[PDB]
Parts: C-alpha cells; sequence; structure tokens
C-alpha cells in the first residue's frame, strides 16, 4: 500500500535500521539454529527493504531523500537520541550496492555452491530483489512528470542494468547448483527473483537461458534413455534403479520448477516482439521446451515426481501464473493440476512461436504428421513421410483464408518464401506436429472417466472390511 | 395506406459553442445578436432542393439525427418545436413553413446576410434580411434550456457565422441592447463550430464512436450559495471577524503592491491600482464594509457546513506572532500593516477541500450580489454596462480566479488558526445528481443482425480514446437498448473503467485500461468460451482463469457490441482490413481466431441506441401493464382498459406512462368559412367527433392528463406537467405593426384532471369514476372538453391538415387506471368515423384491430448511415468570421409511414 514513506519516518526508521543490520550481521556465524532460521529472516529482510523509504545501500545520495531522519531532524535533535552523525555509520557492516553486486558476480563466475555462499542466497539476494525494483521506480528511467523531474535529484542510482545483471548471476548460481541432491533454496530464490525479470534485457535469453534449458534437456534425455533401457531389461534388479531414475526425475523437476517460473515472465514480456520479428533463439527455446514436454508425456515417472515435488513443497504455482494480477492490484485443483504444471504452461506460452515458424500452408502436413504420431511413427519416419507428401502443401489460390494468412506471412520481415526449403519445412512440421500431438493427449488424457469412482462400492465395502 | 418511398438529401446542423438562457438569479444577459452571410448556394445539386436555414435552437430536445426523422426527413431548424428558423421566404417551426414578408423576397442566395436577434425577456426571436426587417417573429416559446445559434444545411452550401468582435464583423449594426454572441464565450472554453449530438466523428485510423455530450443547463449559471439566515455568533467571533476583514484587506493591498500596483488619487480599471492603498484605516470605509459582510459570510458558511470551531489555545490567542515586512522594500505610505505569519500555520487536506468549498460559496455570493445589482456576464468587460467576465459561478470560473480565491481563503483559514480557533470539518456525504437518465446517457453500438455468427472463432478490437465508462463485448441479436450492457443475460461484456466483467451482473475481472489501450475480444463457439485481451495481454480474473465467460450457449447467435458513456470515445475495428489490427498477431492469429469482417467487400453495418422516445404498441407480455379490449354493450361503448399487473407488490413499477391511440384524426384541408335519439341529418352532416377517458376511482385525477398529441410528440418526462408542454406563437404583421396573424402551435393539447375534480384536500378519495370527454370539430379546427357532462373552460384551435392522436398521460395510483371509451354523444360521431373512411357515415362505435394502445419507449434501435456528410469548418479570418462548407451530396431512400408522418 506504499505506506512506507509516511509510516517509517524517524524512530521507526531507527528500529528498522537496527533490525536490518542485526539480520545482516547474523550472516557470518554458522550454526544449525542459524541455518534453520535464515529463510524467515531473509523474507522479513526483503519486506523491510521494500518498505523502507531510505536507500541504506546507497547512503551518499541520502541528502536528496526527504523521507530520512537526517533531513527531517535538526543536528540539535539526534543528539538527544544517539546517532553516528552519518547514515553511512548507521551500520557499516552492510556493504554498498556496487560492492554487493560485484561480490555476487565473483561468486557466480567462480561457481560457488550453496555451502560457500549460504548467507547471500538466503538473506542478501531477496533483500536486493526487493530493493532494486522499488528504487528503480523512484530513480532515473522512472516516468518523470516535468516538475518532480526538474528540482530534486533522485537519491537512488538503480537502473535496469542492475536487475539484468542480478538475474543473470542468479541463473548462473542455479546452473552451478543444478546437480546437487538437496537444493531447497531454489524455490525461494525463484519466487524472490520473479519481480526483476520484467526489466530483463533480450540478450539475457541467448546469454543464459538457452544454455540452461539445453543442459536440462540433455539431462532429461539421458534419464529417459536410462528408463528405456531399464524397461527393456526385466528383473528384480530392474525394479532396482527405479529409485535412481526417480531421484533423477525429482532433482530435474526441482531444477525446472526453479528455472521456468522466471522464464514464463520473460516470455510474456518478449512474446509480442518475438512474434512481430521472428527470432531464432525464440524458435530454439520452443524446440527445447517441446522436447521436454515430449519427455514428460512419454515418461510416466517424470509426471509423478513432478506431482510429488509440488505436493510436498506446497508449491501453489498460482502466484507464478497470476502474479501480474497482484502487481496490477485488481482444493486438489489448487494443490496439483496438469494445467498448473509449469512444463505445459511454458510450452503453451512458447507455442505461438512454433506456430509462427510453420507457414499457414503447412497445416495439412502438420495434420498428417499428427496422424502418423497416432500411428506411433517415429521422428525420422514422419520426416520421410513429409518428404514423400511434400507436394500436398496447401493451395493459397484454392483457399480464401489462406490468402490473407499468407499475405501476413510475407508481411513478417523474417519470413520470406524464397528462404524456405523442403528440409526446414518438414522439420518445423515435425516439431509442431509432435508438440500438438502430445498436447492433445495432455489436454484430454482420458484418465478421467476410464474407471469412474462414485465409490459406492468403496462405501459398501467399508462395511465389509468392518 | 401503403408505405411511400422517395429519395431525400441528408441534412446537417452546425452551431457555435454559445449557449444563452434565462433563469431567476441567472448570470446571463438576455439579448443576443448574430449574423450569417451566404457565400455560395447551389439550388439544385440533386433533384431535391438545396437546404439552408438559419436560426436559434434549444439545447434540450434539438437532436437532429442523420437520415430518418419527422415527415420526409431533412430535419433542420424549425422541423421541431425546439428550433426556430428562417429560410429566406418562410419561418420554420414544428415542421411547418409559414410565409413571411420581406422586401425583395427570395430563397437564401449568395451575398445575403441574415441577422438573428434573441430577446429572452419577451421571449422573442426576430430576423433581418440584408438589413431589412423580416415581418414575422417567434414568441411565447419555452425557456427550459439554453439557446445556441444554428445553421441547418444540405450539400452545396458555403456560409459564414459572424458573431461580432474578433470573431466576425457585422455588416449591419445590432439593434440596441443586443449583445454579440461572442460575448457569451465562456472562460474555460474557446469559440468553435461543432456538430450537435453526434454519435460519430472521423478519426486518423478510422471513425470514432462518440457517447452522449454533457450539456450545461440554464440553472447552472444561477449561483446557489449556502443559506446563512440561521446563525448564532459567539461574541469573540464578532470582533475576530472584523480582524480578519482588515487583515485580508491589508494582505490583498500588499499583494497588489508586490504585483506592482501603486497609489492613485483617482482609480481606473486599465491603470491597475487602488486608492485604498495608503493605510488600513485611511482606505475607504465602503471597502471595509464590503470586506466585513464577506468576512461574516465566511463564519456563517462555516456554521452552515456545521464544522466544529473552538478556541484551542489561549496562549496563541493572546499572543500573535507578527510577520515583519522586509525592511528593504519601500512604499509611498511608509507604514505597512503586519499580518500573521503563514509559515508556522499548517493545513490538512480536509482543510484544503473546505477552503475550496468556502471560496466557491464566496464567489457565488459575490455573483448573486452583482446580479441583484443588475450585473451580467460578458467575456468583454464593460463596467458602465455592468458586464463582467468573472460574473460566473465557481465551477465555470477559470482556473486563475479559482486559484486567487483559493489562496486568499486558505490564508484566511491560516489566520483563524493563528488566532487558534481550531476547526473540525463534518463528514462528507455523497450525492448523485441524476441530471440525466441512464437511458440518454448510454449509447450502444452493435453489429447488424445479418452478421450474426453461430459458429467459429472470431476476433475484433476496441480502442479506448477515453478512460471512462465504456463496455465492449459480444451481444445476442435481441439485445434491448434500454438495459445497461451486461445487466441481463443478453450481453457478455467487459468494462475497463473499473475492471469488471458483466453477464447477469458484475464481477471483478482484468485491469482498467488507460488512454489509447486496445481491447481484443475473442469468441470461440467451438469451445464455448470468451477471451479478453488488453494491449496484447490476456486479462485474468481473481483466479487463474484465462476466460472471462464459459459454457456459453450458442443459441440464436452473437454480435459485436460496445457502449459509451457521456464524454467517452471508442474506435471499433472488425477486421475488414487485417493490417489495421494492432494486436491480432500477438494474440489470436496463432490461436486461429479470424477477424469478424476478414472477408467483406463493405464495412459492417452498425445500429445504435437512439434516445428519441417513440410510441410502440404495449407488449402483450409486459410485466407491469395490461391492456384489455372490451366489447361494446347496450349500456357501454367499446373500451380499451389499462391495468397494472404488479400493483401493490414488491418490484412494482410506478412511473409516468404516456399512452396514445395508434390511429389519428385528420382535420379538413379547408376550414368552413365563419330521449337521446340522434337527429339523422344532423349526425350525418356533422363534422364533430368525440371520445372519452374514464379515470377509475382510486386513480388520482391529479395524476392524469387527457387530450391529444401530434405525431411529433417525443417528450418523456417523469416530472410531467402542462408547463413542460412545448408551445410557440408565430406572429406576422405589417411593416408598421398591424399584426395580420398570430398562430399558436404545440405538440400536446390536454386538460389536467385536477382542474375538473372538486377540491378534496379534505376527503380526497372519491368513490366516483371521472369521465373526461374530448370533442373535435374537423371543419372548424376546434377542440373542447367536458368534465362529467359539464363544459370545461379549456379550448384549442388548430390549423387544417393537423393529425391528432387520442392521448392519456398518467401516473398509476391503483391497479385499474383508465379506459379509452370509444363512444358518441348525441349528434356527435365516434372516432371510428373520423379514423376510417368506410365508417365516415356510420355513427355506430367500433374498435377495429388496428386501433391499439401505444406506450412511449424512450430508446430505439436506429441504423447508422454507411456514409456521412463531410463538413469543413474553419476560421476564415477575424473579419470574415467562421466558415462552414458542404459540397458533396448524399441521398437516402426514405420510407414514410403516412399515419405517423415519420420516415
Amino acid at each position: 500500500h506504499q505506506f512506507g514513506d509516511d509510516v517509517i519516518l524517524d524512530d521507526v526508521q531507527v528500529s528498522c535500521y537496527r533490525t536490518l543490520c542485526s539480520i545482516y550481521s547474523l550472516g557470518t556465524t554458522k550454526n544449525t539454529y542459524v541455518e534453520k532460521l535464515r529463510p524467515a529472516l531473509g523474507e522479513c529482510l526483503a519486506r523491510l527493504a521494500a518498505a523502507m523509504p531510505v536507500a541504506f545501500l546507497e547512503p551518499q545520495l541520502n541528502e536528496y531523500n526527504a523521507c530520512s531522519v537526517y533531513t527531517t531532524k535538526s543536528p540539535r535533535e539526534r543528539a538527544i537520541l544517539g546517532l553516528p552523525n552519518s547514515v553511512e555509520e548507521m551500520c557499516p557492516d552492510i556493504p554498498v550496492l556496487d560492492r554487493l553486486m560485484a561480490d555476487i558476480g565473483g561468486l557466480a563466475e567462480s561457481g560457488a555452491r550453496y555451502t560457500e555462499m549460504p548467507h547471500v542466497i538466503e538473506i542478501t539476494l531477496p533483500m536486493l530483489c526487493s530493493y532494486l525494483p522499488r528504487w528503480w521506480e523512484r530513480g532515473p528511467e522512472a516516468p518523470p512528470p516535468a516538475l518532480p523531474a526538474g528540482a530534486p535529484p533522485p537519491c537512488t542510482a538503480v537502473t535496469s542494468d542492475h536487475l539484468n545483471s542480478l538475474l543473470g548471476n542468479i541463473l548462473r548460481i542455479i546452473v552451478n547448483n543444478l546437480g546437487i541432491d538437496e537444493a531447497t533454496w531454489m524455490k525461494r530464490l525463484a519466487v524472490f527473483a520473479q519481480p526483476i525479470v520484467s526489466r530483463a534485457r533480450p540478450e539475457l535469453l541467448h546469454s543464459h537461458f538457452i544454455p540452461t534449458i539445453g543442459r536440462l534437456r540433455k539431462r532429461a534425455g539421458k534419464v529417459v534413455a536410462e528408463e528405456e533401457q531399464l524397461r527393456l531389461e526385466a528383473k528384480a534388479e530392474a525394479e532396482e534403479g527405479e529409485l535412481l531414475v526417480r531421484d533423477e526425475f525429482s532433482v530435474l523437476c526441482r531444477d525446472l520448477y526453479a528455472l521456468y517460473p522466471l522464464l514464463i515472465r520473460y516470455v510474456d514480456n518478449n512474446r509480442a516482439h518475438w512474434l512481430t520479428e521472428p527470432n531464432a533463439n525464440a524458435e530454439e527455446l520452443f524446440r527445447m521446451v517441446g522436447e521436454i514436454f515430449i519427455y514428460w508425456s512419454k515418461s510416466h515417472n517424470f509426471k509423478r515426481e513432478e506431482q510429488n515435488f509440488v505436493v510436498q513443497n506446497e508449491i501453489n504455482n498460482m502466484s507464478f501464473l497470476t502474479a501480474d494480477s497482484k502487481s496490477k492490484m485488481a482444493r486438489r485443483g489448487d494443490r496439483y493440476s496438469v494445467q498448473t504444471s509449469l512444463i505445459v504452461a511454458t510450452l503453451k506460452k512458447m507455442l505461438p512461436i512454433g506456430l509462427n515458424m510453420c507457414a499457414p500452408t503447412d497445416q495439412d502436413l502438420i495434420m498428417l504428421a499428427k496422424t502418423r504420431y497416432a500411428l506411433k511413427d517415429t521422428d525420422e519416419e514422419v520426416r520421410e513421410f513429409l518428404q514423400n507428401n511434400l507436394h500436398l502443401q496447401g493451395k493459397v489460390e484454392g483457399s480464401p483464408s489462406l490468402r490473407w494468412q499468407m499475405a501476413l506471412y510475407r508481411g513478417l520481415p523474417g519470413r520470406e518464401e524464397d528462404a524456405d526449403d523442403p528440409e526446414k519445412i518438414v522439420r518445423r512440421v515435425q516439431e509442431v506436429s509432435a508438440v500438438l500431438y502430445h498436447l492433445e493427449q495432455t489436454e484430454h488424457p482420458y484418465k478421467s472417466k476410464k474407471a469412474v469412482w462414485h465409490k459406492l462400492l468403496s462405501k459398501q465395502r467399508r462395511r465389509a472390511v468392518v | 395506406l401503403l408505405l411511400q418511398t422517395n429519395l431525400i438529401n441528408y441534412v446537417t446542423s452546425i452551431r457555435p459553442n454559445i449557449f444563452v438562457g434565462r433563469a431567476e438569479g441567472s448570470t446571463q444577459y438576455g439579448k443576443w445578436y448574430f449574423e450569417v452571410m451566404v457565400d455560395e448556394v447551389v439550388p439544385f445539386l440533386t433533384a431535391q432542393a438545396t437546404h439552408l436555414r438559419v436560426g436559434w435552437a434549444l439545447t434540450e430536445g434539438y437532436s437532429p439525427y442523420p437520415g430518418g426523422g419527422e415527415g420526409w426527413g431533412g430535419n433542420g431548424v424549425g422541423d421541431d418545436l425546439y428550433s426556430y428558423g428562417f429560410d429566406g421566404l418562410h419561418l420554420w417551426t414544428g415542421h411547418v413553413a409559414r410565409p413571411v414578408t420581406s422586401p425583395g423576397q427570395h430563397l437564401l442566395a449568395p451575398e445575403d446576410v441574415v441577422s438573428c436577434c434573441l430577446d429572452l425577456s419577451v421571449p422573442s426571436i426576430s430576423f433581418r434580411i440584408n438589413g431589412c426587417p423580416v415581418q414575422g417573429v417567434f414568441e411565447a416559446f419555452n425557456l427550459d434550456g439554453l439557446f445556441f445559434p444554428v445553421v441547418s444545411f444540405s450539400a452545396g452550401v458555403k456560409v459564414r457565422f459572424l458573431l461580432g468582435g474578433r470573431h466576425g464583423e457585422f455588416k449591419f449594426l445590432p439593434p440596441p441592447g443586443y449583445a454579440p454572441c461572442h460575448e457569451a464565450v465562456l472562460p474555460r472554453e474557446r469559440l468553435r463550430l461543432e456538430p450537435i449530438k453526434e454519435y460519430r466523428r472521423e478519426g486518423p485510423r478510422g471513425p470514432h464512436l462518440v457517447g452522449p455530450s454533457r450539456c450545461l443547463s440554464h440553472t447552472d449559471f444561477v449561483p446557489c450559495p449556502v443559506d446563512t439566515v440561521q446563525i448564532v455568533l459567539p461574541p469573540h467571533l464578532e470582533r475576530i471577524r472584523e480582524k480578519l476583514a482588515e487583515n485580508i484587506h491589508e494582505l490583498w493591498a500588499l499583494t497588489r503592491i508586490e504585483q506592482g500596483w501603486t497609489y492613485g488619487p483617482v482609480r481606473d480599471d486599465n491603470k491597475r491600482l487602488h486608492p485604498c492603498l495608503v493605510n488600513f484605516h485611511s482606505l475607504p470605509e465602503p471597502e471595509r464594509n464590503y470586506n466585513l459582510q464577506m468576512s461574516g459570510e465566511t463564519l456563517k458558511t462555516l456554521l452552515a457546513l456545521g464544522c466544529h470551531v473552538g478556541m484551542a489555545d489561549e496562549k496563541a490567542e493572546d499572543n500573535l506572532k507578527k510577520t515583519k515586512l522586509p525592511k528593504t522594500y519601500m512604499m509611498s505610505n511608509g507604514y505597512k500593516p503586519a499580518p500573521l505569519d503563514l509559515s508556522h500555520v499548517r493545513l490538512t487536506p480536509a482543510q484544503t477541500t473546505l477552503v475550496d468549498r468556502l471560496a466557491e460559496n464566496g464567489h457565488n455570493v459575490w455573483a448573486r450580489d452583482r446580479v441583484a445589482q443588475g450585473w451580467s456576464y460578458s467575456a468583454v468587460q464593460d463596467i458602465p454596462a455592468r458586464r463582467n467576465p468573472r460574473l460566473v459561478p465557481y465551477r465555470l470560473l477559470d482556473e486563475a480566479t479559482k486559484r486567487s480565491n483559493r489562496d486568499s481563503l486558505c490564508q484566511a483559514v491560516r489566520t483563524l488558526l493563528g488566532y487558534g480557533y481550531n476547526i473540525e470539518p463534518p463528514d462528507q456525504e455523497p450525492s448523485q445528481v441524476e441530471n440525466q437518465s441512464r437511458w440518454d446517457r448510454v449509447r450502444i453500438f452493435r453489429a447488424e443482425k445479418s452478421y450474426t455468427v453461430q459458429s467459429g472463432r472470431w476476433y475484433f478490437e476496441f480502442e479506448a480514446v477515453t478512460t471512462g465508462e465504456m463496455r465492449v463485448g459480444w451481444a445476442r441479436p435481441e439485445l434491448r437498448p434500454d438495459v445497461e450492457l451486461g445487466a441481463d443475460e443478453l450481453a457478455y461484456v467487459f468494462n475497463g473503467h473499473r475492471g469488471q466483467r458483466w453477464h447477469l451482473g458484475s464481477e471483478p475481472f482484468g485491469r482498467p485500461w488507460q488512454s489509447g489501450d486496445v481491447v481484443g475480444c475473442m469468441i470461440d463457439l467451438t469451445e464455448n468460451t470468451i477471451i479478453f485481451t488488453l494491449n496484447g495481454e490476456v486479462l485474468m480474473s481473481d483466479s487463474g482463469s484465462e476466460t472471462a465467460f464459459r459454457e456459453i450457449e450458442i443459441g440464436d447467435g452473437f454480435l459485436p457490441v460496445c457502449s459509451l458513456g457521456p464524454g467517452q470515445v471508442g474506435h471499433l475495428n472488425l477486421g475488414q482490413d487485417v493490417s489495421s489490427l494492432r494486436f491480432f498477431a500477438i494474440c489470436g492469429l496463432q490461436e486461429g481466431f479470424e477477424p469478424f469482417a476478414i472477408n467483406m467487400q463493405r464495412p459492417v453495418t452498425t445500429w445504435f441506441s437512439k434516445s428519441l422516445p417513440q410510441f410502440e404498441p404495449v407488449p402483450p407480455e409486459h410485466p407491469h401493464y395490461e391492456v384489455a379490449r372490451m366489447d361494446g354493450t347496450v349500456d357501454t361503448p367499446p373500451c380499451l382498459r389499462l391495468a397494472h399487473r404488479t400493483w401493490g407488490s414488491q418490484n412494482s413499477l410506478v412511473e409516468m406512462l404516456f399512452l396514445r391511440l395508434s390511429l389519428p384524426v385528420q382535420f379538413h384541408q379547408h376550414f368552413r368559412c365563419t330521449d337521446n335519439r340522434d337527429d339523422p341529418e344532423i349526425i350525418l352532416n356533422t363534422t364533430t367527433y368525440y371520445y372519452s377517458v374514464r379515470v377509475f376511482a382510486g386513480q388520482e385525477p391529479s395524476c392524469v392528463w387527457v387530450g391529444w398529441v401530434t405525431p411529433d410528440y417525443h417528450q418523456h418526462d417523469m416530472n410531467f406537467d402542462l408547463s413542460k408542454v412545448r408551445a410557440v406563437t408565430v406572429t406576422m404583421g405589417d411593416e408598421q405593426g398591424n399584426v395580420h396573424s398570430s398562430l399558436k402551435c404545440s405538440n400536446c393539447y390536454m386538460v389536467w384532471g385536477g382542474d375538473f375534480v372538486s377540491p378534496g384536500q379534505q376527503g380526497r378519495i372519491s368513490h366516483t369514476d371521472l369521465v373526461i370527454g374530448c370533442l373535435v370539430d374537423l371543419a372548424t379546427g376546434l377542440m373542447t372538453f367536458t368534465a362529467n357532462g359539464k363544459e370545461s373552460n379549456t379550448f384549442f384551435q388548430v390549423e387544417p391538415n393537423t393529425k391528432l392522436f387520442p392521448a392519456v398521460f398518467v401516473l398509476p395510483t391503483h391497479q385499474n387506471v383508465i379506459q379509452f371509451e370509444l363512444g358518441k354523444q348525441k349528434n356527435i360521431m365516434p372516432l371510428s368515423a373520423a379514423m376510417f373512411l368506410s365508417e365516415r357515415k356510420n355513427p355506430a362505435p367500433q374498435c377495429p384491430p388496428r386501433l391499439e394502445v401505444q406506450m412511449l419507449m424512450p430508446v430505439s434501435w436506429s441504423r447508422m448511415p454507411n456514409h456521412f456528410l463531410q463538413v469543413e469548418t474553419r476560421r476564415a479570418g477575424e473579419r470574415l468570421g467562421w466558415a462552414v462548407q458542404c459540397q458533396d451530396p448524399l441521398t437516402m431512400m426514405a420510407l414514410h409511414i403516412p399515419e405517423e408522418n415519420r420516415c
């Protein structure tokens, strides 16, 4: 409710400084009590950073800020109540913003794990994720009205570059710590990092996201290969290794539920531009998410481990999907639903890119490839089928709607008819057909109504077990 | 009997933004003058003759809509009782042309100057042609609203408005006491030429749909300061008041000094200086007196508001910190009266709003005092003539004077606080003006029912130029114009003023738009869902739903629909040009939605809700009103009875009902020069016809009006009384007085039942049933009334060819209200004879099926013309004035209903 400026003014500010600096000072020590305690402290710290009107990280520019004890109170005052006489001396233990960002970088490029930088991940990063947006709104790059713009110099120096660098470093940390068995901090860091993604620059995609999703896709593929071999060989030892593949599934689903909930937002803001001007990186991201969705659909275990992760970790996912409603400011389905699944949500978000890849003419071949997938024809088999039936491509003169669709298709700068080649066409038809296929089974699984459970029999048999 | 077809040219009306009226306590000058000069006229650009009329029109009720209208169309000045016009040869009012005599008579031609004069006092409207008097006047017309200059034209016209001063130069001297219309130009507004009640205007990308305009009322100019008669003044509030009087006087004097005013032995306006400057005593007493009355009005106003005032701190009351004027400054006086310091005093936002309200009241009090003195408003200041630019209520006042009166009064409040009198405002109470009904305020634009879709996936866009009340969505073909969109099952709509979605009520959904935002509406009949997007992003409920509405039934079909509130502008794109769509590719194209008009050679035809009330047959299933046709008996004639189904029940609707019979009686073209057994020859040769209305017992006659209405009646007033009735008198006379003719024309002729009733302030309830009889002589054009067989004083005279419908206006007070009794008095024919040719000589009363009761419905669906006249408006020059040009013809085939005389 943006009450901080009015509320936290003099003595509430003093108390907030004391709380802030105590929580930050707590970082150095290592204890089991501290480890179990940190997440609540970091959450409180983030909320306090968001609410606090002063920019404690950027003190040198405090003289501009009006909502500060130093400006409000005369030097005669502040002698009655002990002060250092300098907002810098407040509490020096907290480093400046540039220093902290440099530290987080250095750690991320070094490859530090959670054990080396547990204080940062649990406490500092949420504080920065809360600080940088609020002060970006009040800082340069804010939409300035003429008078407020000309008179006071902004206290904050925050810019979108800070947020972009922080997001890249966070993704770097996650990629460093993907493989580890125990990463509980992932969900909390992702939730805290959601806000800053809005200001992420386009280059972040190619720089960070594509490699991350590619690595996750490779890991998924290895895991499915192990699952296929395990199904091929039937033994009690085959029942052994089920545990291994499920543990791999669970850690993989943890990595995905860490990474995608950030990406979905990045996609939402950049989807319009990707559709307006086609982007090869966007197409490749669609390919990765589609491959992961195919693995999800084919592997029974992967779905169950996703579901177990969601239920045990109480991940609602409604905040990830709908949080923009919160920013704009006006149960088993809520627990787990396939709609909630971040895999299908991300695939549906990126699907328009895949559809834009395919020209309107390719719809007929797409349908044929979907039928072949229903015949269970493999990737190469649908490819050769498309080679055989390439001539079938739809007729612009024959169809009226295809006329204007294809007119728009040329209207796109990146899409030219001369550039298209048979191999490109058959490939994109194959990809879109596989995605649409598996999406149709996901959307209508038929698991419901296959064996209806009115549980009248279960009730009648409760008396029987009695 | 048969519908008639003919080709008619379109007509358009242009006015300046001058609005003048008369009201008690009004700030407005009564007499006004303007001119129109004809540069070019093409008599016959089409087969139909060119249209050019100049006149005055009333803000309320002058709603000329393109194409269809009264008579054969071409609605302009004088085609309604609200407008009064001159064509060069005739004076037009009520769609009647009355020839008027002028030297060198001719239809308006190039190089002709028409001078129009309005005297609200009489009231009278007069014309001069090329400086030569026009021997006819409009008088005795209604003053319910403001008056504005107007020209109505077809294509083939170039004319210029001359409004005086810098906006045009008059070729002929205005008659004495008549102000040029440019003087009426208001502070907050600049002079312009605008269309009247437009629902459409051309835009850069495409046409904009426009909501109803917000128009001022003649009451608005009347200041209404809060009453200060009941006042109790504490003694310390008496002297303190004088203290602030002198304090504000001194502060204002100094302020004038800092702005540079000096001392003058004499005073003058342009000079900018005031003689009081010299000392707070030495200044004249009348200034002190004036400041004292207003200082008291301040305290009395605080009391009237009821804010609690109390002496907070005796220490500050006893000791007053004194500002010291800067020593550096030097003044002819040499001595400055030190006011209290303003810096130490603090004001809260509530005090700021109180300051605004008190400044409003003070300015309104000043305006009332000046009005009592006889001052009036004028954009140009003439002290000798008592015309001031600032003599306008605070709302219409300009921002600069608003700020000056603000600031002064906030410093006055800080002075009170410096004395220490703490003031606590009372809680604010919301109020709803309801100056205009939802009916007129809301316009609905929908696609034509031919374009209804019962299948597929469709997309269309709506751009919001304004951020105010507008709704966009999909509607069923049987959408009722009356209902606000989405209140009923008929519409599936989204309202971004508040971020709501409407179907059978309102639920929060999405986010409110901002100016320039585009709403993409998509309907998927295959999945039976509706989706809304804003600027390319899907709107979400207070939930994860991507769909505003679900499980929709296809039924008859769906249509695109939008609704605009007053002062709202939208742009509707149905996809005839796919490139025009901004956000279609971002959302909808890949999903496969097709634009509503993707393959259409012609733009989609639209229909809009039109607020003109028209008579429609009472629905058989109308929940509240029932009409029963009774057969004639030996004792009783045939009758049509009205009953209230839901009377004496929760949800009962009690409101004014305007009813008329379907078929009229027509007066003869040429008026004749100069036992109870009917006499055959008398009854056969009589031109007199009769009907009666029986008001039942329990139905208050005071709530009933009986008589006739002309087809042009369109006035749907909840607070109806005979005063609201339109009326105007056309007077034609010789060059030297000697009035040849005076004709009174009105749309409604009626008698109030309270006139007939014997006084019943005591014993008001009457078991007896009242029976009001209406008689008309077609040959003499005379109309008379009978109370219970007793002749009433009221009588009317009408011109030949007049059509009159039996009409009853009633406020129900009982389940059984009225009967239209179609019967005959001895030696008088019933209405059947007059209505039907075959029955002209049949005295036997009859009620055929065609004769039916019709109730007034305020709003109706009206087609939007595919093409509209292109009018060029400019300012040719300071001397030339403003210029209006139409050159490209438009014609429409018009279907004419003869009985209703409408097209």
